[PDB]
C-alpha cells in the first residue's frame, strides 16, 4: 500500500513533514567538510574529464 | 490517491511480454542495488535548483 | 527561425548533454583525426601559464619526430605485407570456426578469401599511417599551429586551470584574498595502431620535465573482450523468483555470491545409463559427450 | 583489496560477521536492553507529541495512582516515593 | 488582505523619496488605475503624477550645474516653485489612494489591517488579534473573536 | 562560526523524551551504560548514560563529575544525566 | 590489439575500449621516504578504468549463426543499465578494488553478466521487455455517458 | 523532591490540555467561514461533521485535516480561509477574552501547550 | 532472506557488546579537531576566515 | 428562430452535431463572443441557458449531494443564482411554458402558491430561506432539466462559457467514509481521518445534476431542438516546468 | 519562465510592517510555511535552526520542490500501461533509449511527424482492442471525430 504524489498545495502543507534542524548530510560531502572548507585532495582540474 | 501496487505476471497475460518490476529486480541482482521497503511513492522531489 | 521551443524539451536536452559528457568511443575504426586505434592523453601540469605552454610546445616536437618515425617503420612493415605474403593457418581457422554461417552452415573460407580480409584492412592501415606522417611534415617553424588537429601532430588542446582562493585575516581588521592556481594542457596522441616503443617513450618524458611542472598520462586503447556463454550462460528465469527480500540492506553479502556461478563439469554415471542417456540427461548430444570424452571408449 | 564504500566489501562484512558471533556468547549479549524496554519502568513512558496526534490523550493515561493533588487548583502537591 | 499585523506609520516625504522603487513603481501605479477604472472615475491626480515622475527619471543621473553666482534669487526661487509643486500633486494622489482603498475595503467586506480606520465601518482603528491583549491607543480590551464589521452572508 | 560546532556542549513536558535523547526507541543503550572490559573501577561515570531501574533499586554509588545523586526515584529512568541536573 | 580471441561458437569477441590513468611523482614525492605511500595514493586515487563497448559492434552473428545482440535484446540492455548506456555507447567505470588489474576482471564479469541477462531476449517474447505507453485517461466525450 | 513534583504537573497539565475543548479555530471573519450557520460550511459541519469535531475538542490540527479529507469544499478550504493564531487557537472553550491566553498558569513547562 | 526473525535479533545484540567492548574505539567526528596548525600554535576553528583549508 | 423549416440547414452547420464550442488560445475573443449570443438570442426572443463562467459550478465553494437523486451532487450556491436570473431573463416565454411533467405535490409552506408555469418553479426553487433552500434547488433543479429534455417544439440555446470544466473533474473529492460510518472514539477506530490527510478520487463533471441534464440531451438523438453554443476557457495558472510561491501582492 | 520567489530574505534588523517592507517571518510569505521557523516573541537546539541561513534555505527549497512536484502531476492526464512490443503501434516499434540517454529523439521524421516520443500520450479509446480484450462489448465508445472537408460554419457555409 502505497500514496501518490499529491496534486493540492495543502495536502503538501498540512502533512506530517518535519523540517531540517541539525547540520545536512551528504554521504560524499561529506569528507568536504563545509563548502568554505571544500577539500580537495590532488588540485585537478574542475573540467577533467576521466578516461 | 492511495492504492495498492499492482503486478501481472507474463503467464496472465495474453500476450507475455518481460514486466518492469522483474527488469528492476534483474537490474538488482546484478548491481547489487539495495531496494528500500518502506520508500513512499509521493515523496518524489527533484532538485530544482541543480536539475 | 526564431527558436522557440516547449520547455520540457529543452529541460531534457540540458540534462542529457552533460550525462553523456564522456560517452564518446575514441578509437573508432574511421577516417583520420577522428579515427585511431590507441589515444594517448598527457596532461601537463604547471603553475605559471607560459611555463605549460612553451612545454607544450617541447614535448609536441619531440613527439613529433618520435611519432614520424614509429608510423615510418610500420609504414615499411605493411607496404611489404600488401606486396604479398601466406596466410597463417592460425587466421584461416579464425574464419572457418563458426558452425552457421550467413549463408547457412559451414562457411567455407578458402586462402585467397582470408588474405583479402586483411589486404582490406592493411589499405586501411596505409591511408591512417599517411594521416599522420602528412601532419608531422607540415608544422614548419616559420608557420606553425599546433593548436589544430588538422595542421599538426600531436596537436595541443586547451585545459581550464585550477584556480581556488582563500579569504582569511590579515590582522579582524581586514580580509585578504590569494589564490592557488595551476595551469593545463593535454596533448592528444592518435595512432592507429598499438606500439609499445611509443608507450615506452611517452612514459620517458617524466623525466626531463620543466623547472615545478609534473604530467599525468591517459591511455584509451581497443581490447577484445570474450563474453563466455558456457561460463555466463543465458538461462530461463527460475519457478520460483526472486522478490525484495533477497535485495534487503546487507543483502549484497549475505544472500548473493559473486558473478559467476560455479556449474559442475564433472558426472557420475549411473546404474542403467548409455552414451545417450548420460546425453539426455545432460542435455547435449551424443556426440558432443563423446568428443570430451574420447578416453573411454 | 576493495575500496570506497561498504558495498564493495562482500567478503569481509561476511568475515566478520561470522567472527562477531564466533566469540560472543549469547550470555552477554542478553544484557542489553533498547531504550523503551528501560522506559518501562517509568510510571508513564508513552504520550502523545504535539506534532501529529496530541488530540488522542485521555486522563486514563496519566499515573493519577502515584501522586496527591490539590482539592482547590487542581496541580500536584507531592511525589511517592 | 492576509496582513493583518500591527503597523508603522511612515511621513509621506519619505514614501515619495523611494521614487520608481516602491511609489512610482510601474507595476503598482498601473494596478492603482484598475481600481479608479473599475469604478468610473477618472484617474487624474494618478496620471499627472506619473506624467511628473516620468520626466523626473529621464534626468535623475545629470549633475547639476554649479551656481556661480546670482545678484537676485529668481531662478533658484522659482526651481523651489517647482519643486514645492511637484510634491503637493503626490501629496494628492498618496492621499487619493489611501482614500479610495479603504473605501473600496467598505464595499466588498474584506477586514483591514490592525489600527486602520474604514469611514463606513469602524471610525476608530479597528484592532483584530494584536500580540497586545487590549486597544493600543483607546485603552479598551479586546474581546474574543474580533470584531465584526460586516454582515454575516457572503 | 559554523552552525552547531562548538566544541563545549531543560523541563519540557510534550518533548519529554525527544529533546536531549535518542532519536529512535528501538537503538540500545549507550557505551557508557555498559561495562566493556576489565576495570579497576571509575572515579566518574559520563553524563549520558541513561538512567535505569538498576540506578534507583541497587543505589550504591552515583558518581557524575560533582554530583552524588542519593535521591531514589522511578522518574528519572529512561533519560540520561544530561537532564537530570 | 590486446586480449583473449575465442574460437569457439559459445564464444563471441567484443571489441572494447579501456581507459585508464597512469600517473606518477617527478618534483616532490620522486623519491623519499614518503614516495611509498605517495604512489599508492596516486594508483588509489587513478583506480578507474572505463570500459566502454559499442552496441553497434554488439550486433554481429554468433558461432551458431544468430546475431548475438538483436532489437529486442538491445531493448533489455537499455533497461538493464539505465544510466551506463549513453550515446549508443555501453560504458562501465569500475571503481571496486584498489589496483587497475582487479578492476579490469571486475569490469569483464559485469560485462559479461549484464550481457548474459540481455540474452534472454532471443529465448521468446516473454523475455521481451514492455513498451510503457502513456496512455489518456477516458475523453470528456466517453466521461459525457458517466 | 519538587522537581520529580513539577515533572508531574506539568505533564498532568499537558494531558487536560489535550482533553479540554477549544474554541472554533476558524475565523468567522473571512470566506467561507463568514456565511451565516444555516448555509454554506456550517450546514456540512452541522449533519456530517458534528461528532468529528466533537471527539477532537477542536484543536486547530485535526479540525483542519477533517477538513481535509471531507473533500466536498476543498481544497481552497484551508489555504483561502483565515484561520486564528497558533497562541489563540490554544484557547480553551468560553474564552470571549483576549485576556485569557495571559491568564493561564506560567509555573508550568509545558512550552505553551497549558490552558 | 536467509536471517529473519530471531537470528537477526540476537545477531544485533551480539554485534553491539562486540561494538561496546572494544575500549579505544574511535568514534569521533573528523571536524572536531580539524583545525590544527603545524607551523605554529595560533588555534583557529574551521568554518570562519581564521583558518584556509588547502594549505 | 424558426428551426422547424431551416432543420437541414443547420444540420449541415454543425456537421450533424448538437451544437458548437469555440476554442483558441488565453485571452482572444471566447466569452466575449459568448456574451454576444445571448444578446442575439434574447433579442430574438429565444429562451436561453447562459452559464456565465463555469467555476461557479466545478470550483464552487462547496458541493452537496443531490437529495433526489442517488449517487449525485450539487453545486448549491451556483443553483439559487442560476435559478433566479434564467427566471427573470426569460420571464416573457417560461410564464407560457406549461408544465407538462412536474408532479404538482410539490412541497409548498402557507401563502405560497404551487407552480403551474416553469417561471413558477424557478420561483419555487431559489426564493426560499436558509436552509430550506438548499434541498429545494435540488429538487428544483431535476425537474427543470426534465422539462427542458421533453420539450421539442420550442428552440432552447444553451450557451455555456468554459465547456472545458464541464468536460473533466470538479475540483470537489469525494468524502471520506469514515465521516459517514460513525465512531465511538477516535483512539481505538482504526482510522487516521484527523491525523493525516489524503487525496481522494476527484469527482466528475457529470455527476453533477446540472450537468447530467445537460448530458441527457446533448447524448440522446430525440432532441433535434437545443444548440449548444458553448465555449473553453484556459484561465489557468502558468507553469512553465518549476514553480516557487506565487506573491500575494 | 516562472515569476514565484525562491529564494529566502536575508537576516538584518528586525523589519516592521512598513510600506515595501514585511516582516521577515509572516503568514503571507511561502503561504504561511514559514510559522514552522517563526518566533512570536520579539532549547538551544531548538532556537538556533531558525537562525541559520543554510538552514531557512534548504526548508525553502524543499516547498518549493513540493511546488514543482504537485503541478508536474496535475499536469498528468495520462498514465502508464505496460503494453507488449508486438500490439503496440508503429511509432513504438523502434529502439527507445531512456531518460537522459541520447538525444531527445523526434518520433517519426520520415511522416513529417518531429516531436518527443517520451510525451506521446495515446487516447484510451484508440487502444480497447489491446487494453480490454476479454470483455468484448466496447465499453468505451468511438470517438466522434469532425469531418474537416465538410462545409460547416467555419467555412462560410
Ligand atoms: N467589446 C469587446 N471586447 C472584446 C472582444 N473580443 C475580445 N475582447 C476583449 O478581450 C478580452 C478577452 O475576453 P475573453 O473572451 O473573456 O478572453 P478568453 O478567451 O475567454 O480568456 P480565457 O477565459 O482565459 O480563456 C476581454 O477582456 C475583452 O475586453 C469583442 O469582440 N468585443
Ligand atoms: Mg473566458
Amino acid at each position: 500500500v502505497d500514496q501518490t504524489p499529491f496534486e493540492e498545495d495543502q495536502t503538501w502543507l498540512l502533512h506530517s513533514i518535519p523540517v531540517q534542524q541539525l547540520e545536512m548530510h551528504h554521504h560524499e560531502k561529506d569528507l568536504q567538510d563545509l563548502p568554505f572548507i571544500n577539500h580537495e585532495q590532488f588540485p585537478r582540474s574542475l573540467e577533467w574529464n576521466a578516461p | 490517491g492511495v492504492h495498492r501496487v499492482g503486478y501481472t505476471h507474463p503467464s496472465t497475460l495474453p500476450v507475455p511480454c518481460a514486466q518492469r518490476w522483474d527488469l528492476r529486480l534483474a537490474r538488482a541482482r546484478i548491481f547489487q542495488e539495495y531496494i528500500e521497503e518502506k520508500a513512499p511513492g509521493a515523496w518524489q522531489l527533484e532538485d530544482e535548483r541543480s536539475m | 527561425f526564431p527558436f522557440q521551443w516547449k520547455t520540457e524539451d529543452w529541460y531534457e536536452y540540458e540534462v542529457a548533454k552533460v550525462r553523456n559528457r564522456r560517452f564518446v568511443f575514441e578509437n573508432t575504426e574511421e577516417d583520420g583525426i577522428r579515427g585511431s586505434e590507441v589515444t594517448y592523453k598527457i596532461v601537463l601540469e604547471g603553475f605559471w601559464d607560459h611555463h605549460v605552454m612553451k612545454l607544450a610546445e617541447d614535448v609536441c616536437m619531440f613527439l613529433k619526430d618520435v611519432g614520424r618515425q614509429i608510423v615510418e617503420e610500420k609504414l615499411v612493415a605493411v607496404r611489404r605485407l600488401l606486396q604479398g605474403g601466406a596466410v597463417d593457418p592460425e587466421l584461416l581457422a579464425a574464419f572457418n570456426c563458426a558452425r552457421a554461417g550467413p549463408f547457412g552452415g559451414l562457411d567455407e573460407y578458402d586462402k585467397e578469401e582470408v588474405a583479402n580480409f586483411l589486404r582490406s584492412d592493411l589499405r586501411r592501415l596505409e591511408e591512417q599511417c599517411l594521416s599522420v606522417i602528412n601532419r608531422c611534415n607540415v608544422p614548419v617553424p616559420g608557420a606553425t599551429n599546433i593548436y589544430d588537429p588538422h595542421t599538426s601532430w600531436p596537436h595541443v588542446e586547451k585545459l581550464e586551470p585550477w584556480v581556488r582562493m582563500a579569504e582569511f585575516w590579515t590582522s579582524e581588521m581586514s580580509t585578504a584574498h590569494y589564490e592557488f592556481r595551476k595551469f593545463f594542457r593535454v596533448i592528444i596522441c592518435k595512432l592507429p595502431f598499438q606500439s609499445t616503443e611509443f608507450e615506452k617513450r611517452m612514459y620517458d618524458i617524466r623525466h626531463w620535465l620543466h623547472r615545478q611542472t609534473s604530467c599525468e598520462f591517459h591511455t584509451i586503447y581497443r581490447r577484445n573482450v570474450i563474453h563466455d556463454s558456457a561460463v555466463f550462460p543465458t538461462e530461463h528465469d527460475p519457478a520460483t523468483p526472486t522478490t525484495h527480500e533477497h535485495h534487503r540492506m546487507f543483502s549484497f553479502a549475505l544472500d548473493w555470491q559473486s558473478a559467476p556461478v560455479n556449474r559442475l563439469s564433472t558426472d557420475t554415471v549411473h546404474e542403467g545409463e548409455s552414451w545417450d542417456a548420460v546425453a539426455q540427461r545432460l542435455g547435449c548430444s551424443v556426440g558432443e559427450l563423446k568428443d570430451a570424452n574420447a578416453e573411454r571408449e | 583489496s576493495p575500496h570506497g564504500y561498504i558495498r564493495h566489501f562482500e567478503n569481509e562484512v561476511r568475515d566478520l560477521l561470522q567472527y562477531v558471533d564466533g566469540v560472543t556468547p549469547w550470555k552477554q549479549a542478553q544484557k542489553i536492553r533498547t531504550y523503551w524496554e528501560v522506559r518501562s519502568h517509568h510510571p508513564m513512558p508513552q504520550f502523545n507529541r504535539p506534532e501529529v496526534a496530541m488530540h488522542r490523550n485521555t486522563v486514563g493515561l496519566l499515573p493519577a495512582h502515584m501522586w496527591e493533588t490539590d482539592k482547590k487548583t487542581g496541580k500536584v502537591k507531592s511525589v511517592k516515593d | 488582505n492576509t496582513f493583518l499585523t500591527s503597523s508603522v506609520a511612515t511621513p509621506p516625504i519619505s514614501v515619495i523619496r523611494t521614487g520608481p522603487k516602491w511609489w512610482a513603481h510601474p507595476e503598482r501605479m498601473v494596478r492603482q488605475k484598475l481600481m479608479y477604472f473599475t469604478l468610473g472615475v477618472d484617474q487624474l491626480p494618478l496620471r499627472r503624477t506619473a506624467v511628473i515622475q516620468r520626466d523626473l527619471q529621464r534626468f535623475h543621473m545629470c549633475k547639476p550645474p554649479p551656481r556661480v553666482g546670482d545678484s537676485t534669487g529668481y531662478k533658484r526661487s522659482r526651481a523651489a516653485q517647482l519643486n514645492t509643486w511637484y510634491r503637493r500633486i503626490q501629496y494628492q494622489e498618496y492621499h487619493m489612494q489611501h482614500l479610495f482603498t479603504r473605501h473600496v475595503w467598505g464595499l466588498l467586506r474584506v477586514y483591514p489591517g490592525n489600527t486602520t480606520k474604514i469611514q463606513g465601518k469602524a471610525d476608530d482603528g479597528y484592532v483584530g488579534y494584536d500580540s497586545v491583549p487590549f486597544h493600543r491607543y483607546n485603552r479598551a480590551p479586546l474581546p474574543f473573536p474580533a470584531r465584526e464589521l460586516y454582515e454575516r452572508r457572503k | 562560526y559554523p552552525f552547531l560546532r562548538r566544541p563545549h556542549i531543560n523541563p519540557s513536558a510534550p518533548y519529554f523524551w525527544s529533546f536531549m535523547t535518542a532519536k529512535s526507541q528501538m537503538a540500545f543503550l549507550p557505551e557508557e551504560n555498559y561495562i566493556t572490559g576489565d576495570w579497576t573501577g571509575k572515579f566518574f561515570v559520563s553524563k549520558r548514560q541513561v538512567y535505569t531501574l538498576q540506578h534507583a533499586t541497587s543505589g550504591a554509588k552515583v558518581r557524575v563529575k560533582i554530583f552524588e545523586f542519593n535521591s531514589p526515584s522511578r522518574w528519572n529512568i529512561g533519560k540520561e544525566m544530561n537532564t537530570l541536573t | 590489439r590486446i586480449g583473449p580471441i575465442g574460437l569457439e561458437p559459445h564464444q563471441f569477441n567484443v571489441p572494447a575500449e579501456l581507459g585508464f590513468v597512469e600517473q606518477y611523482d617527478n618534483l616532490q614525492y620522486k623519491r623519499y621516504d614518503w614516495q611509498g605511500w605517495y604512489q599508492r595514493m596516486l594508483d588509489v586515487h587513478n583506480r578507474n578504468v572505463s570500459l566502454r563497448c559499442r552496441i553497434c559492434d554488439l550486433q554481429r552473428l554468433d558461432g551458431n549463426g544468430v546475431q548475438f545482440v538483436d532489437m529486442q535484446t538491445e531493448r533489455r540492455l537499455r533497461i538493464l543499465a539505465q544510466h551506463r548506456v549513453g550515446m549508443g555507447v555501453l560504458k562501465l567505470d569500475a571503481d571496486k578494488y584498489e589496483d587497475q588489474a582487479d578492476n579490469v576482471t571486475f569490469g569483464t564479469t559485469k560485462l559479461s553478466e549484464l550481457l548474459a541477462d540481455a540474452r534472454k531476449a532471443q529465448l521468446g517474447e516473454e523475455y521481451w521487455p514492455s513498451v510503457e505507453l502513456k496512455v489518456r485517461k477516458p475523453s470528456g466525450q466517453s466521461k459525457a455517458h458517466y | 523532591l519538587d522537581r520529580h513534583r513539577a515533572l508531574a504537573d506539568s505533564l498532568r497539565a499537558y494531558v487536560e490540555f489535550s482533553t479540554s475543548k477549544r474554541v472554533e479555530p476558524w475565523d468567522a471573519r473571512f470566506k467561507p467561514f463568514d456565511r451565516i450557520e444555516k448555509d454554506g460550511v456550517y450546514v456540512l459541519m452541522r449533519y456530517m461533521m458534528e461528532e468529528k469535531l466533537q471527539l477532537c475538542n477542536y484543536h486547530h490540527r485535526p479540525v483542519k485535516r477533517l477538513f481535509c479529507n471531507i473533500g466536498l469544499m476543498g481544497p481552497q478550504i484551508t489555504t483561502k480561509a483565515r484561520w486564528k493564531p497558533y497562541r489563540f487557537a490554544t484557547n480553551p472553550a468560553g474564552t470571549s477574552k483576549a485576556e485569557r491566553m495571559y491568564q493561564r498558569d506560567k509555573t508550568v513547562y509545558t512550552h505553551g501547550h497549558n490552558d | 532472506k536467509t536471517v529473519v526473525g530471531t537470528h537477526q535479533k540476537m545477531l544485533q545484540r551480539k554485534v553491539t557488546c562486540f561494538q561496546y567492548n572494544q575500549y579505544g574505539l574511535f568514534k569521533t567526528p573528523y571536524y572536531r579537531l580539524a583545525n590544527v596548525d603545524r607551523y605554529h600554535a595560533v588555534q583557529g576553528v574551521a568554518g570562519t576566515r581564521e583558518w584556509v583549508p588547502y594549505v | 428562430q424558426h428551426w422547424h423549416t431551416k432543420r437541414s440547414v443547420l444540420s449541415s452547420l454543425t456537421n450533424g452535431r448538437t451544437g458548437f464550442i469555440v476554442d483558441g488560445p488565453t485571452g482572444c475573443g471566447k466569452s466575449a463572443l459568448m456574451c454576444q449570443v445571448v444578446h442575439f438570442a434574447r433579442s430574438r426572443n429565444i429562451v436561453t441557458l447562459y452559464v456565465p463562467d463555469a467555476k461557479v459550478w466545478t470550483h464552487g465553494e462547496w458541493c452537496w449531494p443531490s437529495t433526489i437523486l442517488p449517487g449525485f451532487f450539487d453545486a448549491p450556491d451556483a443553483a439559487r443564482s442560476f435559478l433566479k436570473y434564467f427566471a427573470v431573463a426569460n420571464r416573457a416565454t417560461l410564464t407560457s411554458w406549461k408544465l407538462r411533467c412536474t408532479p404538482k405535490d410539490l412541497p409548498t409552506e402557507q401563502g405560497e402558491r404551487q407552480p403551474q408555469n416553469l417561471y413558477e418553479l424557478c420561483e419555487w426553487g431559489h426564493r426560499a430561506v436558509a436552509p430550506a433552500s438548499i434541498d429545494r434547488q435540488s429538487v428544483c433543479v431535476k425537474f427543470l432539466m426534465d422539462e427542458l429534455s421533453e420539450e421539442k417544439k420550442l428552440p432552447v440555446v444553451i450557451v455555456v462559457d468554459g465547456w472545458n470544466l464541464f468536460s473533466h473533474e470538479t475540483h470537489f473529492r469525494y468524502p471520506h467514509p469514515d465521516f459517514l460510518r460513525g465512531l465511538a472514539s477516535f483512539n481505538e477506530s482504526s482510522t487516521d481521518i484527523d491525523l493525516y490527510p489524503q487525496e481522494l478520487p476527484r469527482i466528475p463533471a457529470s455527476r453533477l445534476s446540472f450537468v447530467r441534464g445537460l448530458n441527457k440531451m446533448i447524448l440522446s438523438g430525440d432532441d433535434p431542438n437545443k444548440f449548444f453554443i458553448t465555449c473553453t476557457t484556459r484561465d489557468f495558472k502558468p507553469f512553465d516546468g518549476i514553480s516557487g510561491f506565487p506573491n500575494v501582492e | 519562465v516562472s515569476t514565484g520567489e525562491f529564494d529566502h530574505p536575508p537576516f538584518q534588523f528586525r523589519q516592521r510592517h512598513t510600506f515595501n517592507t514585511t516582516p521577515l517571518h509572516d503568514a503571507n510569505r511561502f503561504g504561511g510555511r514559514t510559522a514552522y521557523l517563526r518566533e512570536i516573541g520579539p532549547k538551544k537546539q531548538g532556537r538556533r535552526f531558525k537562525k541559520d541561513p543554510r538552514t531557512v534555505q534548504f526548508n525553502v527549497d524543499v516547498w518549493c520542490a513540493q511546488q514543482t512536484l504537485r503541478k508536474r502531476w496535475k499536469q498528468r492526464d495520462w498514465e502508464v500501461i505496460e503494453i507488449p512490443f508486438r500490439l503496440v503501434p508503429r511509432e513504438q516499434q523502434r529502439v527507445i533509449p531512456e531518460l537522459y540517454t541520447d538525444i531527445p529523439q523526434m518520433t517519426d521524421p520520415a511522416r513529417n511527424d518531429f516531436s518527443n516520443i517520451r510525451n506521446k500520450v495515446y487516447d484510451r479509446e484508440e487502444l480497447q482492442g489491446v487494453l480490454f480484450p476479454a470483455a468484448g462489448a466496447m465499453l468505451y465508445p468511438p470517438l466522434q471525430r469532425v469531418d474537416k472537408q465538410a462545409m460547416t460554419l467555419d467555412k462560410y457555409l
